[PDB]
DNA sequence: AGGGGGGGGGG
DNA sequence: GGCCCCCCCGGC
DNA sequence: CCCCCCCCCCTTTTTTCGGGGGGGCC
């Protein structure tokens, strides 16, 4: 009915079975593997794991770039495994809700369609079971409620195999896939596995194809396949020569633009071959806005993390690194105030792009060059969750002593805390077990609990760490300690907090 | 007195792939898919006012032919577009059974998708690859950063270049003879200049002037149309001596109603976009212009400020 | 206009539409000479619906080549929802339908209708359903066996039906205790229509989902005795008797 | 309003009703006039500062083209109202796409202020301008235009409303007089367009003022001393004199000058720096740093007071930094 | 930039 | 159909 | 089974109003 030559070339020319599936042979081999020895595992109860270790995971999950196969090789190891095929994607609500009334009756049950379809088959014990297909998991937003949840939990309670695809896997969201599946992953494919099979393209299309000129292509698609085919489609409309004379201006033209992930920011602006007078004219100050821009969340943290480490080639005659250094923390501390007056009440987000400059892209320009070591994630985020519990453990204290002590919170840490240690925690290294009736005299004149003890030790630096005198306190006197505490009453000084 | 007269640039809005200018390769490429049918899924990305919206619109009309009405669904940013839409109302025009010539798909024109939130993006996805068969998707958009990944991957890419000088001009012989407008070269010059690769704002520009004045020339296109800013902020950045920049700003941009805050903001765009400068003496100008814009932003909007400004910039440079 | 099929009321077709309406969202209408055709399958690919009404059932049909219609459930149940109960509804169907005519005629107050629906296209080919030696055949009044379906949904959600010598059993074991019900054989003479009949041949032992099952019972209302057709191995076979013609849903067993 | 008109501010007051009575803007008055006048009307982008009558030019406009019944024929959306993506959708694209009510004509929305709308509003608004472009007419009025999208600007016309001229404000001035029955002296006139600035909000309340301190406006003449005791500002004696004590006198006595003129009439430390800054503009200087020094410390000073602070030190700032300024003379 | 991992060639 | 609540961008 | 090029891919979360979208109660 419908016409050979009426379709788009990504369907005319998709593979037919895995053998023609270009590129990852060995998760093509594993995926295969997998889903050929599922009964197996089902009856072993996914318990005695093989050799390859696919024997413990009842469910897979696909990921790599996209436009590689992940889709088609699923859909072919599937079919040719005779298995019947039951596919949820993003344009179909995934929520918690309706999942709960969905698939779940599905994953252990059989299927009317493969019974009626291969009754007068033999041999096909495959053709009645499900397999399910989660496509796009990533692309499931907030009109899906609790899918990845309700997925995570399907991967270990499922009695039919299940397959997950997926294009971003670093993600959070992807976090709690971490142990529940076999990660099986896609890179893109060389430029070698796919020319034979561009070659018999375009003789079949009668448009003459230079294979000297094939890897750009590649180069300009960056491993997708179904972009260089739709480009081939779209420039043998008018062209039907694609040599040397013309790639530059179609390599160009179609050159594909991907947001650089955090590390690959920083790796980049810390270049200083594109600080250089050459280098400046092909990577221009508005690239680097952009490329700030790209993340801008994560750019200015990764940049102050990571411009101390590195072996500047930019220094200007008779600088050191140390100047150079100091002024880009110089700037670093504008930036951090353009960016407090950003993000204040007046919300100023135009300034958006002078703090690209302040923060990113000027004190990167003191200390371009080569890194000295491996890139690091910016620890300012650990720093601040950790100081924000010590702030909180540390007012809980201040109010639960605010009833005998006459200062604050910040008087409390800076005065207040060693000498509550000179009596808290000095007198189990003297006595022994004879302490805990002052220790406990002392909680109670100040309305202190054993958290609050534990909080208070906790918050000692320097020369002054409690955590090796604490551990080695013998751990009869912590018994009896904790048994005197738990054997009284206290009084309280916050009711209800 | 209330009946009012069809702007220039819907009356000659071109009908036809044959009456658009610019981009030829692409012009003609999309004259042959047309011709021969099998449209494939598109993004089309360039500037405002270059005849993407035109070009799309004119592709579907030829394709489609008597059946543009049952076989294209247009949808825009002043429409509702969310996540809902795309999985009920795309899904079931995909679906739809419509018969066509053997050589035509139905049509799906997402104007400006690139307002188009990542759950839609992200859900069109299969909707696209298994009802490629009957529908096709052509998405017009001026960023294209804005669209996923996934979705140019499925897609063919046109981006779209910037009118030439000559293109502008030979449509704007073509307008002027069909509408019989006397002119001089002068004042089409102006005009060109102006609109600074914008076909609309020639074809406004071109249309204020002769219903207001008669006859085209720089002073009356100049009278009505004020020369490009960016160009005095570039001209008095790049003054050589400090008295022509102040002389330029008081003259030029103070003292013809330009506020203080436009003028920071294009100067920044200029030193950003300042190739003849070198890096580092353009970051500092670009710190100096964000101080600047900081201290306008916290309510001291004088042109004191701005003449400091170009002092401490000055100053820089030297 | 090659498909002329008139009803005498709308309400006949309407209670066919529901009938099926809440298992299934696409289903594909065969019109042939000798009457209509429909088959659906659910999304999740367990329930089958399969459905055909004779030319008995229409006081006027004239089908001069077969053709067929993709629908959805949602527009036609909207459609249908428009007209009354008490109009003839004619539906018209021309060559290359890209869509079908719904009439609501009212003849006392000279009431004219039109709406029209607009097909879609559905590749699903039509499974062949083949006569099965079902193992064990039941038939047994719609009202009592929606009461026990609907009870037990509340006690579990998969329900085991037992069949053996002259034992019918539904047991619900689950979270909420053990409660089954079981039932034998019975005949009535002044009530033929409560006649639970037996037609033992081997033990039948199937697990079925609730869900299902509740979906299926919908349509208790529409006909008055359900026969159920069981095997070893195989979908039971749910019957509603139609006046001309019937409704029958395929149901496929859970694994073990 | 309430009573009558004269209970009325003079800024609202002597709101013109009509095109002719909008001074200043000949170019842009004679071209929508002529564009009203034969049909071809295009869609309006008034660019300009406050004060130079924007509002008042498109409430002629639009009373000229529907009549006195204007208010019901025209969508008139401002800042003070909520337009966000649903009221575009929704409101305007109803209002674009209806015929009218109480008599036949073309649809006019006028978006007042439109530079405080968010991003999303004015991208939906295009296709909505594209579209219903054949009964439907959009007119914009902003003071920032960089607050407005690309593709919103290419599709309207820019005009643009310069400061008011100075004929234009004598012509007013005139007009006012004539109206409240007052007398000017010409120096007091002088001053009055040099502290306006353009704006004839700043006219009409500065005059206003002035008419309320005479004791008795029936034959009272306001003179430059009325206006600078009613405003506050310094008058250009004081500023000469403090100038020239700063430049040639030693510390002593120009800090002593400086703040006896201060305690004179109370005069701000910030309007002195602005006259003497308008004062040595036009001095010829011999060379450049010297400006820039100038130029820089006294923007310093200028958004050190904005913030407050000790006005006797920053007074001492001003005198010290102009000292070392015109040291590099030489 | 540093370290881990997959696939073609040599052994 | 209407609140109420939660998550997410924000420059050119 | 063991070793050597050639390249690819991963090393990772906090945020001040105002507006928009999309889910859940009712
Ligand atoms: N290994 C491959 N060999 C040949 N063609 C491929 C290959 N991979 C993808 N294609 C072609 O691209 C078309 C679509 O491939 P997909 O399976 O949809 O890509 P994908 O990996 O699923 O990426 P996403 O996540 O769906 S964007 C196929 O019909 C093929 O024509
Ligand atoms: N290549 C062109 N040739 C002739 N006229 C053009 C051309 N491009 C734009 N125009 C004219 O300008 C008018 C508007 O063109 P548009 O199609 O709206 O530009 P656009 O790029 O689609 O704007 P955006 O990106 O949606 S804001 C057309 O009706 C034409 O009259
Ligand atoms: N050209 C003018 N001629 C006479 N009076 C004017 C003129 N412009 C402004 N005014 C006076 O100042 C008052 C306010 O004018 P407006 O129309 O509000 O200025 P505006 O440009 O709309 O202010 P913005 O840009 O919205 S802050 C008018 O009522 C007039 O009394
Ligand atoms: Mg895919
Ligand atoms: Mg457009
Ligand atoms: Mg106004």
């Amino acid at each position: 009915v419908v016409r050979e030559e009426d379709k788009l070339w990504t369907v005319k020319y998709a593979p037919t079975n895995l053998q023609q599936v270009c590129g990852n042979k060995g998760s093509v081999m594993k995926l295969k593997n997998w889903l050929a020895n599922w009964e197996n595992s089902k009856k072993n109860s996914f318990k005695h794991a093989g050799k390859d270790g696919s024997g413990v995971f009842r469910a897979a999950m696909l990921y790599g770039p996209p436009g590689i196969g992940k889709t088609t090789a699923a859909h072919l190891v599937a079919q040719e495994l005779g298995y019947d095929i039951l596919e949820q994607n993003a344009s179909d609500v995934r929520s918690k809700t309706l999942l709960n009334a969905g698939v779940k009756n599905a994953l252990d049950n059989m299927s009317v369609v493969g019974y009626f379809k291969h009754n007068e088959e033999a041999q096909n014990l495959n053709g009645k079971h499900f397999v399910i297909i989660m496509d796009e998991v990533d692309g499931m937003s907030g009109g899906d409620r609790g899918g990845v949840g309700q997925l995570a939990q399907f991967c270990r309670k499922t009695s039919t195999p299940l397959i997950l695809i997926c294009n971003e896997r670093n993600l959070p969201k992807m976090r709690p896939f971490d142990r529940v599946c076999l990660d099986i992953q896609f890179r893109r494919p060389d430029a070698n596995s796919i020319k034979s099979r561009l070659m018999t393209i375009a003789i079949r299309e009668k448009f003459k194809l230079d294979p000297n000129v094939i890897d750009r292509l590649i180069q300009t698609t960056r491993g997708d396949i179904r972009q260089v085919i739709n480009l081939l489609s779209t420039i043998s409309t008018t062209t039907k020569t694609i040599n040397h004379e013309n790639i530059n201006e179609i390599s160009k033209a179609w050159e594909k633009n991907i947001a650089l992930k955090p590390f690959d920011i920083a790796h980049k602006m810390l270049d200083g071959q594109i600080y250089s007078d050459i280098g400046s004219r092909n990577f221009t100050l508005n690239d680097k806005i952009a490329l700030y821009f790209d993340d801008f969340d994560f750019t200015p943290l990764m940049i102050q993390e990571n411009y101390l480490s590195t072996r500047p080639s930019v220094l200007k005659p008779g600088q050191s690194h140390l100047e150079a250094v100091a002024e880009a923390a110089n700037c670093i501390s504008l930036g951090d105030i353009v960016e407090k007056k950003i993000r204040s009440s007046e919300q100023l987000w135009s300034l958006l792009p002078l703090h690209a400059v302040l923060s990113s892209v000027y004190p990167a320009s003191k200390v371009a060059g080569h890194m000295a070591g491996r890139i690091n994630f910016t620890a300012w985020l650990g720093q601040n969750s950790k100081s924000a519990k010590y702030y909180r453990l540390l007012q809980e204290i201040h109010y639960h002593t605010r009833l005998g002590t006459s200062t604050d919170k910040i008087g409390l840490r800076l005065d207040y805390l060693p000498t509550f240690r000179k009596r808290l925690l000095d007198p189990f290294l003297k006595q022994g077990a004879d302490a805990i009736s002052s220790v406990i005299e002392v909680m109670d004149d100040y309305y202190l609990t054993k958290e609050d003890w534990d909080s208070i030790m906790e918050f000692f630096v320097g020369p002054d760490v409690t955590t090796a005198i604490i551990k080695k306190i013998p751990a009869t006197v912590k018994s009896g300690f904790t048994r005197k505490y738990n054997s009284m009453t206290h009084p309280v000084a916050i009711y209800r907090t | 007195t209330l009946s009012l007269q069809l702007p220039w640039v819907e009356k000659y809005r071109p009908q036809v792939l044959s009456d658009i200018v610019g981009n030829k390769e692409t012009i003609d490429r999309l004259q042959q898919i047309a011709k021969d049918g099998n449209m494939p899924h598109m993004i089309i990305s360039g500037m405002p006012g270059i005849g993407k919206t035109t070009s799309v619109h004119c592709l579907a009309h030829e394709l489609l032919g008597r059946s543009y009405a049952d076989g294209v669904l247009e949808l825009n940013a002043s429409d509702d577009r969310g996540i809902d839409v795309v999985r009920n109302q795309i899904k079931h025009f995909a679906q739809k059974k419509l018969h066509l010539p053997p050589g035509k798909h139905k049509i799906v024109i997402l104007d400006e998708a690139d307002s188009m939130t990542a759950g839609a993006q992200q859900a069109l996805r299969r909707t696209m690859e298994l009802y490629s068969n009957s529908t096709r998707f052509a998405f017009a958009c001026n960023q294209s950063n804005k669209i996923i990944e996934p979705l140019q991957s499925r897609c063919a890419i046109l981006r779209y270049s910037k009118l030439s000088d000559e293109d502008v001009l030979k449509r704007l012989l073509q307008i002027i003879k069909l509408e019989d407008v006397k002119y001089t070269n002068d004042g089409l010059e102006a005009i060109i200049f102006t609109a600074e690769g914008d076909m609309r704002q020639a074809i406004n520009n071109l249309q204020s002037t002769v219903a207001g004045h008669g006859l085209v020339n720089a002073d009356n296109v100049f009278k009505i149309v004020d020369s490009p800013h960016p160009l005095i902020v570039k001209k008095m950045l790049l003054a050589s001596n400090l008295e022509d920049s102040i002389q330029i700003l008081r003259t030029d941009l103070w003292k013809k109603g330009y506020s203080s805050i436009d003028i920071v903001t294009t100067s920044f765009r200029v030193t950003k976009n300042l190739a003849q400068v070198k890096e580092s003496v353009r970051l500092e100008m670009i710190k100096e212009i964000g101080l600047t814009h900081m201290r306008i932003l916290e309510g001291v909007g004088t042109y004191l400020q701005l003449a400091s400004m170009l002092a401490k910039i000055h100053k820089l440079n030297n | 206009s090659m498909l002329e099929a008139k009803f005498e009321e709308a309400s006949l077709f309407k209670r066919i539409i529901d009938g099926f309406k809440d298992c299934v969202q696409l289903v594909n209408f065969q019109c042939k000479e000798d009457g209509i055709i429909a088959q659906a399958v659910d999304d999740s690919r367990v329930l089958l619906v399969s459905l055909e009404i004779g030319v008995e059932a229409f006081q006027e049909y004239r089908c001069d080549h077969p053709v067929t219609l993709g629908m959805d459930l949602t527009s036609l149940s909207k459609i249908l929802r428009c007209g009354n109960n008490t109009d003839t509804l004619t539906l018209i169907a021309d060559n290359t339908p890209d869509s079908i005519i719904l009439l609501f005629e009212d003849t006392k107050k000279d009431r004219i209708a039109e709406y029209s629906l607009k097909l879609m296209d559905i590749d699903a080919d039509f499974l062949k359903i083949e006569e099965l030696q079902y193992d064990s055949t039941l038939s047994l009044p719609s009202s009592e066996f929606s009461k026990i379906v609907r009870d037990l949904s509340q006690l579990s959600d998969s329900i085991n039906i037992m069949i053996t010598k002259e034992t019918i059993k539904f047991v619900a074991d689950g979270d909420i205790g053990s409660g089954s019900v079981i039932i034998k054989p019975f005949v009535d003479m002044e009530h033929p229509e409560t006649s639970i009949k037996l037609e033992m041949d081997q033990p039948v032992d199937l697990t079925f989902g609730a869900k299902y099952l509740l979906d299926i019972i919908k349509g208790s209302s529409l006909s008055d005795r359900v026969g159920i057709r069981l095997s070893s191995e195989a979908p039971a076979l749910f019957q509603f008797d139609l006046k001309s013609g019937f409704l029958q849903f395929f149901l496929a067993p859970k694994f073990n | 309003e309430k009573r009558s008109k004269e209970n009325l501010p003079w800024v609202e007051k002597y709101r013109p009703e009509t095109l002719d009575e909008v001074y200043g803007q000949n170019e842009v008055i004679t071209t929508v006039r002529k564009f009203v006048d034969e049909g071809k009307l295009p869609h309006l982008l008034f660019y300009g500062p406050p004060g130079t009558g924007k509002t008042s030019t498109i409430v002629a406009l639009a009373r000229e083209i529907y009549g006195k019944n204007y208010s019901n024929m025209v969508l008139e959306l401002n800042a003070s109202d909520d337009r966000g993506i649903d009221v575009v959708r929704n409101q305007i694209k109803d209002f674009a796409s209806t015929r009218q009510i109480f008599s036949k004509g073309f649809k006019l929305i006028i978006l007042d202020e439109a530079d405080a709308m968010t991003n999303a509003a004015q991208n939906a608004l295009r296709r909505v301008i594209e579209r219903y472009t054949k009964n439907t007419r959009f007119c914009v009025l902003a003071n920032y235009a960089h607050k407005l999208t690309p593709a919103l600007l290419s599709r309207c016309t820019r005009f643009r409303f310069q400061p008011l001229p100075q004929e234009a404000i004598e012509r007013r001035i005139a007009n006012v007089l004539v109206h409240e029955k007052l007398k000017l002296s010409p120096n007091a006139e002088k001053a009055l367009i040099e502290l306006s600035n353009g704006d004839m909000r700043r006219v009409l309340n500065v005059l206003q003022s002035c008419k309320a301190t005479l004791d008795n406006p029936d034959e009272d003449e306001i003179s430059d001393d009325v206006i600078y005791e009613c405003c506050g500002a310094p008058r250009p004696s004081d500023l000469k004199a403090v100038l020239k004590s700063i430049l040639e006198d030693d510390w002593g006595t120009a800090h002593y000058t400086l703040n006896k003129v201060r305690s004179a009439k109370g005069l701000a430390l910030i309007d002195l720096i602005e006259g003497i800054v308008k004062i040595l503009e036009d001095y010829e200087l011999q060379n450049e740093e010297t400006r820039v020094h100038l130029l820089t410390k006294l923007a310093d000073i200028e958004y050190s007071i904005s913030k407050g602070g000790n006005d006797q030190i920053q007074g001492s700032a001003v005198i010290g930094a102009i000292k070392a300024s015109f040291e590099n003379e030489t």
